[PDB]
């Protein structure tokens, strides 16, 4: 509940952040902490360095400890910060100045949480249970041919799903899969813990998809 | 039979340790 | 006026309907009745067969009877439905279940079914210079035929319709003012025979030819076919269906 | 002198009897 | 401040004007006065004649007097019209009927003007002092990639600035120059006395740009 | 190294005296 953190800005887009940083000085070592939006209970570190910005994601260790994968595990992002404020250890640079939450601005917005989320899409419109690759095309070419209309259907398991969306009259299928870690993600694409997440995001930035997600194709 | 590849050139990557 | 039929959705889009049916179940034999949009007073019957949708146009027979061309003519559409409910008769399938207007939803009204109803009430008070209670009568009494009149000639009053005009007198009048895209207008390139459609596309003016075929039905060559333009427009100003784009705003007349 | 032509292939047509 | 004049509409565009005319009758001799947008403290006269529209630019003479280039100079815009209403004088026609400020409508929003203007950008979000063609790429690519984001930086030929904007993830540089007259304009494009005006224009109609200006790139 | 060129088509012209 990083809320007591004055340089913590709730759910903020990676963009919104980079903005705050230049609007902050863009001074080497300038950093800010926001909540992650593709890893449950995790966060991301945004640090300015070399006039560029660098985003690091802080995964939550099952132990309940936090750690940017590959490095030591710290007890709280608070600590993590301090420690990286004195020890580069992997980071492009030392964490000099934090970027506190501007005047007024507030933060944007045990195990159950793990579940609920993983399977949230289950009840969401764009999600069309088990369905054929064709069952889909048609189901999506029917009605409103608005661009970016989409849905995601499962393939045989509870591990492999697919993304179907409309683009200039044609329907495009994007493979989705659950790698070793139980982390879903289109091949070569961002990685998430869930889909309401996967979507939420691809509905906000193409980030590789030929276009962004729009309106949830209707289900029978 | 054919899935859409992602256009690498367009992904906001994430920085990594070391 | 099919409004009592619970599976009747006023002026709905072919797509808008296609959705309703999936929202319906796309279960074979599912149908719903909607008012036609390019055939005066006729209707359209939409039905679910094999996860696919099939659209039928119930045209209105001069006899006051309705019939999808090719088949028997029925009293009312409800009958026609009742009928096809037990006899394929050329139809992809029987009509098992009707898709009823979901809780709350009401029938769609075109943007002039509203206009018209008054448009004439006007015509009347004017040409017939009567009023009070006299007016009330004339219309309910005369109504039936009047419609077919006001309709075929209402565009005469519509902003997008610019009387008889030169091919260029057009180019110009549309280029003038705001060059917002999809700006259009229709000019008759001949009194009542055929007209023409002009619209703006990427600063470019586009002229699409329109003509009245043997049947007195206007239709862009290779394009859908309408009774009136008021209809024609209302459609293309909804889906390109061929045009390089859709109509937006009615270029203004001088 | 020149009217713009269509792209017929994209025509929502109406099913018929038989 | 020809505000008193009832046939005067502040900052209106050529187009917004040509509309008012037809929506006014487009009857020959119909006219209205609006502010010019590329010539400091001058004005523009538009008159209906031949169903087509005629735009005249009323420049402000250093004497503080105004006069469409090539003709007599009048005391105030109000006179000019009173005079051209009885006299064609090169004017394609007589100024019979003016077009008055529609019921309710308001006007859209001697030397000072000419000053603060050439130099107002100095204080404008979209204007980024002196900076490399790169320092820009950067600063511009940082933060939200919303298309059409822009800014102007001055090169080094101090009377020579440049235009930078975002188009499909790509940054575009458009050269700006102050011609012999001290008037800035992109090679081959419209000319204005200042930028706060050059911008205000192009952030309305491409008029040649690959797209229209939108949001002012944040400056550090 | 490369500056972008313009697009004539969208150009408003002004009327002169005489």
């Amino acid at each position: 509940s990083a809320n007591h953190l004055p340089f913590f800005f709730g759910n903020i887009t990676r963009e919104e952040a980079e903005d705050y940083l230049v609007q902050g000085g863009m001074s080497d070592g300038l950093y800010l902490l926001r909540q992650s939006r593709n890893y449950l209970g995790g966060f991301a570190l945004s640090v300015a360095h070399g006039r560029k910005a660098h985003h690091y994601t802080i995964e939550r260790e099952l132990n309940g400890t936090y750690a940017i994968a590959g490095g030591r595990t710290h007890a709280s992002p608070a600590d993590l910060c301090h420690y990286h404020s004195q020890e580069s250890d992997g980071l492009v640079c030392l964490l000099k100045k934090p970027f506190n939450r501007p005047q007024g601005v507030q933060p944007k917005t045990p195990q159950l949480e793990k579940l609920i989320a993983t399977t949230a899409h289950e009840k969401m419109p764009w999600f069309h249970g088990k369905i054929s690759r064709e069952e889909s095309e048609q189901i999506v070419l029917i009605g409103s041919k608005t661009n970016g209309k989409f849905l995601i259907r499962a393939r045989d398991n509870n591990g492999s799903y697919a993304l179907c969306l409309l683009h200039e009259g044609k329907v495009l299928h994007y493979r989705i899969d659950k790698d070793k870690t139980g982390k879903l993600s289109i091949p070569e694409g961002k990685k998430f813990d869930t889909l309401w997440q996967l979507v939420e995001h691809y509905s906000y930035k193409a980030d590789g998809l030929l276009r962004v997600l729009t309106v949830p194709c209707q289900k029978i | 039979p054919d899935y859409e590849p992602i256009r690498k050139g367009q992904r906001d990557l994430y920085s990594g340790l070391n």
